[PDB]
């Protein structure tokens, strides 16, 4: 909602302020926001645009891209591990939690569509939460859980006249 | 109802306390009489309210406004009813459900009418269609009752405004549709003439 | 006087039939007046035939250059459009029907024949021309009426034509406005071969003073039927038939552009336009119904 | 006439009779009984071409055999009726009623 407005503002600050090269915290925000919208094509080309000087001076930026590598490889457990590794309060930390929540929603929506029956450990690793928490959540939601085999069975979930008048007005002339 | 209205109103104006109290048990246990608006608005029956026969007036209020579940909740106070009267009240409850929504699932009907198996419910809906109370069809597979037409039961003097609230909502609806056409038709001309005019300009350049 | 046309003057008809002014001019008959009853009966019969051609006889009279149709009746015949003078198979039936009609006060005699062209427009085919030429040779005065029930429904406008043939060897004048109609490819060749062997009369309609009154009073309840039309599925086979023909028309217009008539694509475009416009009008009535009866709630 | 109409309207059947005038009278009952000799329960349609009123002057009736003062007699009971939904008929009727852009 408000993250998109901050993205557009950062996209304006990307060209208005420089100077040749933009501000490092804005680069960090732009990279993490490019990860938030899953636009990996924008994130990969943003990281390669960063000069080696800011890449060496600001290691936290490399710590943001280390999440992107895992998003690019689609290794969910690695994404959840890389999110909870670095701290950059006020600037990057408040949007990294939104990335974690968005990755959780993305993974849950993927498992609910792509799987009929999935191993509980694989699903827990896909959402990031531990096995017990995940099984509790899906049983509360309405998914069919099975012990011994440790299988989870997911459940898959004028205005009109003016347009028509324009179509007839087109055909008739 | 129509004949029964005059037939019982003639007795209603010429009856007293106990005779009216038994007449209530006679009108409720009579086929075809599903509306009690004229009988409940009588001063003779108004005298029974808050008197010796208060539960009978409350029973008439349930039969004219409430449902079978409302009767079950107050069965300890209300007088006992036979199978025919219990059926009638169930028919009226289906009418209230049909007044709310067009497609009623069997589960809501079984819960609201307090029934055990499907056939009992199906036989009651049949009795409803047979007594010209409801019109519609039953769907076994999807376990749903499709209602085509349902009669009017509740009079509601205070809530009468709600009827107008929907009627006006329909009126405004018409008033939009009508204006819509008026505009669209106008646009259909507004384009045509314009195009003709434009064509007449193109055709005037052929001479040059 | 609205009802003046309903007066039957037997002696005046006999005088006209003895005079035979049509023999002095092959373009003598210019107008065709059809009663609301005959129009409704012919359209009702034409629709009842569905996608198959039906035919019947028309009862009426003549008045100057005007042919008047008062009534009509279906003929139980096979081979309309394939058999020359198919009506002949109903000769006996026609004689008895008319005899019985005279017993109840139907005084007007045979004035013509009507038949349907479901989904392929109003005109006379080779078979129709032979039939009408026979009728004009032996049953003069006679007129041929053609109705397209399918196009009537789809367009929401009556699709009817009244025609008269020219005698063998006689050439038409410069006149021939020819109001454009989409003719399907399986019929266009025959249409083109015989289109100059006949002419179209100017059609008009009439109703009585009582019909006028009754139709206003009918409207006071008939309005309900206009908001419950369901035209899109009633004659759904027409649009599909037209599209099936349109595709072959487009195949010919493609063949015209291929190597090497006068712009077939524009004709095909006007045909596809008309068909689509009719379909959208159907949807317009459906959406109007949805706006009036479904978008209300509690 | 039945032998004739059966050749072109094979799917249709005799349903009743019509006449013109005001409210039903003894003559209508006499004729209705004659029609009852042809079909079991015929309809009776009456059209008033000299109407003074604002409603469509067409009425449809069924015949009921009732007991009045010990005499079993025939009477008419009026039926409510609706108009037909044929598309081609609606267009024809509309065109007739109107008698004078695509949208
Ligand atoms: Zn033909």
């Amino acid at each position: 909602f408000s993250f998109k407005k901050l993205l557009d503002q950062c996209e304006n600050q990307e060209l208005e302020a420089p100077g040749g090269i933009a501000t490092p915290p804005v680069y960090g925000q732009l990279l993490a926001l490019y990860l938030l919208h899953n636009d990996m094509n924008n994130a990969r080309y943003l990281w390669k645009r960063i000069p080696p000087a800011i890449k060496s001076a600001n290691s936290e930026l490399g710590g943001i891209w280390s999440v992107g590598q895992r998003i690019w490889q689609r290794d969910f457990p690695g994404i959840y591990t890389t999110i909870n590794a670095h701290q950059w309060s006020e600037t990057v930390q408040p949007i990294m939690e939104a990335l974690r929540d968005a990755t959780r929603r993305r993974a849950f929506a993927l498992v609910s569509q792509a799987y009929t029956s999935i191993i509980a450990d694989d699903f827990a690793a896909f959402v990031g939460l531990p096995v017990e928490e995940a099984v509790k959540g899906i049983l509360e939601q309405g998914w069919q859980a099975d012990s011994t085999t440790r299988m989870v069975l997911p459940r898959k979930p004028e205005q009109q006249l003016a347009r028509l008048t324009d179509y007839v007005a087109f055909l008739e002339n | 109802t129509g004949q029964n209205q005059e037939q019982f109103l003639l007795l209603a104006k010429s009856a007293k306390g106990a005779a009216l109290a038994t007449l209530i048990h006679q009108v409720l246990e009579a086929p075809g009489v599903y509306v009690f608006g004229e009988l409940l608005d009588m001063p003779n029956v108004r005298e029974l309210a808050e008197s010796d026969f208060a539960s009978t007036f409350r029973l008439l209020t349930v039969f004219a406004y409430g449902t079978y579940a409302d009767y079950l909740a107050e069965a300890r106070n209300l007088p006992p009813l036979t199978e025919a009267q219990k059926n009638k009240l169930r028919h009226l409850s289906v009418v209230t459900l049909a007044a709310k929504v067009k497609c009623i699932p069997y589960a809501v009907l079984l819960e609201a009418l307090a029934l055990r198996n499907v056939r009992q419910l199906e036989d009651l809906v049949i009795e409803a269609v047979y007594a010209d109370v409801l019109r519609g069809s039953l769907d076994q597979r999807n376990q749903r009752l499709e209602v085509d037409y349902s009669i009017g039961r509740d009079i509601q003097r205070q809530d009468l405004s709600a009827i107008a609230r929907t009627l006006q909502e329909w009126c405004v609806g018409c008033e939009v549709v009508l204006s819509g056409i008026e505009e669209q038709v106008s646009r259909a001309n507004q384009h045509k003439e314009q195009q003709l005019g434009l064509k007449q300009q193109i055709e005037s350049e052929v001479a040059n | 006087s609205i009802d003046e046309i309903y007066k039957y003057d037997k002696k005046q008809q006999q005088e006209i039939l003895a005079a035979k002014p049509w023999t002095k001019d092959h373009h003598y008959f210019k107008y065709c007046k059809i009663s609301a009853l005959a129009l409704l009966k012919m359209v009702m019969h034409a629709r009842s035939g569905g996608n198959l051609e039906v035919m019947g006889l028309m009862l009426g009279k003549v008045d100057g250059e005007t042919m008047i149709i008062m009534d009509s009746f279906a003929l139980p015949v096979e081979g309309t459009e394939t058999r020359v003078n198919a009506q002949a198979a109903a000769y006996e039936y026609m004689a008895a029907y008319i005899e019985n009609a005279k017993q109840v006060g139907r005084l007007e005699n045979a004035i013509g024949w009507y038949h349907s062209h479901p989904g392929y427009g109003c005109w006379l085919s080779g078979i129709d021309v032979s039939t009408q030429m026979l009728n004009q040779q032996f049953q003069e005065p006679f007129v041929a009426v053609v109705i397209d029930p399918t196009r009537t429904i789809s367009a929401g406008k009556v699709n009817l034509g009244a025609f008269r043939t020219y005698p063998k060897g006689y050439k038409p004048p410069d006149e021939g406005p020819s109001e454009y109609q989409t003719i399907p490819l399986n019929k266009i060749e025959d249409f083109g071969v015989h289109c100059k062997q006949y002419y179209a009369l100017e059609v008009s309609y009439f109703k009585s003073s009582l019909d006028r009154k009754l139709l206003e009073l009918l409207w006071n309840k008939y309005w309900v039927n206009t908001l419950s039309s369901s035209s899109l599925l009633t004659n759904a086979d027409y649009t599909t038939g037209q599209v099936f023909d349109l595709s072959e028309k487009l195949e010919q217009s493609e063949a015209q552009l291929g190597r090497g008539s006068e712009d077939k694509l524009a004709k095909a475009t006007r045909d596809s336009c008309k068909t689509t416009i009719e379909a959208i009008h159907g949807l317009m009535s459906q959406v109007i119904k949805d706006k009036l009866f479904n978008q209300i709630n509690i | 006439k039945e032998e004739q109409f059966k050749q072109v309207f094979k799917e249709l059947e005799f349903l009743g009779w019509y006449t013109t005038g005001g409210p039903p009278d003894p003559s209508d009952i006499h004729v209705h009984k004659q029609v009852c000799e042809i079909i079991e329960s015929p309809l009776f349609l009456k059209l008033n071409p000299m109407t003074k009123h604002t409603d469509l002057p067409v009425s449809v009736f069924e015949s009921v055999i009732d007991i009045i003062n010990g005499e079993a007699t025939m009477l008419f009971a009026e039926l409510t009726y609706t108009l037909a939904t044929e598309e081609a008929e609606r267009i024809g009727v509309d065109h007739v009623a109107r008698m004078t852009s695509t949208v």
